[PDB]
């Protein structure tokens, strides 16, 4: 069972992801979703795609604090406020 | 019968694991009798180390490390020391005329095992550092049939260079010819080590022309060896070179692909790769055991409103992975120019792991220049995947000497 995942590359809080592709048999759905301050405040963007490799993973890089996730579902790859 | 060895002057001592240093036992071609005394396995891999020219006409340093570092990754194996010392104990032209007589020497050592004992050539592997390397070639291409592998570790270059096919190591005197080029510093047949490939996969470690921390007048010269000791203590984590053009397109970035074996691991674990012309193969390494660096392709659009260019500039880029971090990364760019797309190498010691920030810098009456970046595409050799970094704001700003734009991960891509 193949899957449709969202493809979107490094999206603000509130914009919703309209770009599809259906993976290459053995890929998983992903997101990264950061949270940090920038030079204009306290920013939250989501980025989406298809992976051969994904492991689940939350990390505070240099003050942003960046989380992978993992979904074998179709369009499952959505950030937490969006679902 | 010792009737017809008797001309053969090279002597072949086999070294135990226990005994490294001290050529305590020696195979007598002709007596075959000695061969069971030294207890040679006959259901194992034979390793024949040939040295190079030697002023004091003494065993180096490196030869009980690498008979060592054979028997820890091999134990069961046999490791032959062919002392040639009273030879490569002369004037060099004088020693490297040698080569032709210990090729033959050896040559002959190993059509009497095969003839003796019928023990197969496709168990045996030589081993030659400098003039070691050309002997190896020679008694490669006088063999009954053709030696499995033959390493050439740095082989010597003045009288080489321009010499033809028989007259040194070449890829037609084994199965399998890796060569090391560490110290190809100097004019055509005036550098340590060979220049022009010679092998059936030529390895040349930061360009072949010296090496990390070394510029106690052989480092670069002998770092072929510790390279290749490296690879046996380490098996688990080979270096890995890559097949390109030039030494000035791989300090590009443009060559880190391993599709079509056009990258391939360096030291023992090499894949036996025999190719219709010799590939000339690049890699970074640190200056201390274990060598192994991360290469990655970075490639910085430099987009703005008004046309710049500035030659000569330095910055800094950042790693931030998911395992560790390496931080500071120093580099430089010929010119950086507005709307322009800049490829270069960059590569660490650390196993960041994968990679999910970057931080890119530039180091320094008026306002600093700077351009707007929004995207940095990265190729990461040893994982072969493309990540893209993308600026969290709209675009990042990179001016010169203020604090350092800020990328994070947005795609994914193997390669395989
Ligand atoms: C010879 O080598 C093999 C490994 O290929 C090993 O199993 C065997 O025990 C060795 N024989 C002797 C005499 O040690
Ligand atoms: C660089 O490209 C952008 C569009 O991508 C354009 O608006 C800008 O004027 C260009 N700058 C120069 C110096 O050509
Ligand atoms: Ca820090
Ligand atoms: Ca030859």
């Amino acid at each position: 069972v193949l899957l449709r995942c969202y493809t979107c590359k490094s999206l603000p809080r509130d914009e919703r992801c309209d770009l599809t592709q259906d993976c290459s048999h053995g890929q998983t759905c992903t997101t990264l979703i950061a949270h940090g301050n920038t030079e204009s405040g306290l920013l939250t963007t989501h980025s989406t795609w298809c992976t051969d490799s994904c492991q689940p993973i939350t990390k505070t890089v240099e003050g942003t604090q960046v989380t992978m996730t993992c979904c074998q579902s179709s369009l499952c790859n959505v950030p937490p406020w969006q679902s | 019968q010792r009737r017809d060895f008797i001309d053969i002057e090279s002597k072949f001592a086999l070294r135990t694991p226990e005994d490294t240093a001290e050529d305590t036992c020696h195979l007598i071609p002709g007596v075959a009798e000695s061969v069971a005394t030294c207890h040679f396995n006959h259901s194992s891999k034979t390793f024949m180390v040939i040295h190079g020219w030697t002023v004091t006409g003494m065993y180096e340093s490196w030869v009980p490390k690498l008979v060592a570092a054979l028997y820890k990754r091999e134990p069961d194996s046999n490791v032959i020391v062919v002392d040639w010392l009273s030879r490569a104990q002369e004037h060099y032209p004088v020693s490297a005329g040698y080569t032709k007589l210990v090729g033959q020497d050896v040559a002959r050592f190993i059509n009497w095992m095969e003839e003796e004992f019928n023990y197969p050539l496709d168990n045996v592997h030589l081993l030659g550092y400098s003039l070691g390397a050309h002997a190896a070639g020679i008694a490669g291409s006088l063999t009954n049939k053709k030696v499995n592998r033959i390493t050439g570790l740095d082989p010597a270059g003045p009288n080489f260079e321009y010499a033809e096919a028989p007259s040194r190591l070449s890829p037609d005197d084994a199965d399998f010819v890796d060569v090391l080029h560490t110290f190809t510093r100097g004019s055509p047949g005036r550098s340590i080590g060979i220049q022009k490939p010679v092998g059936h996969v030529d390895i040349y470690p930061n360009g072949g022309t010296f090496q990390p921390g070394c510029n106690l007048v052989k480092c670069s010269h002998e770092r072929s060896i510790h390279l290749f000791i490296d690879s046996l203590l380490n098996e688990e984590n080979p270096s890995k070179a890559y097949r390109c053009s030039s030494k000035e397109a791989f300090e590009k970035g443009l060559c880190l692909s391993c599709r079509k074996n056009r990258c391939n691991n360096l030291g023992y674990e090499i894949n036996k790769v025999r190719a219709k012309r010799s590939s000339k193969m690049y890699l970074k390494t640190r200056s201390q055991m274990p060598y192994k660096v991360f290469h990655y392709q970075v490639k910085i659009h430099f987009s703005g409103t008004e046309s710049e260019t500035h030659t000569n500039q330095a910055f800094e880029i950042s790693l931030y992975g998911t395992v560790a971090e390496s931080e500071n990364i120093p580099f430089t760019l010929p010119e950086v120019s507005t709307n322009k797309t800049y490829s270069f190498l960059i590569y660490t010691e650390v196993d960041i792991g994968e990679l999910l920030m970057l931080k890119l810098k530039w180091k320094s009456w008026w306002s600093s220049p700077g351009f707007a970046i929004q995207k940095i595409r990265v190729k990461a050799g040893e994982t072969q995947k493309k990540v893209i970094f993308c600026s969290r704001e709209k675009v990042s700003h990179l001016q010169k000497g203020k604090a350092p734009a800020v990328f994070v991960k947005c795609h994914d891509k193997s390669l395989n």
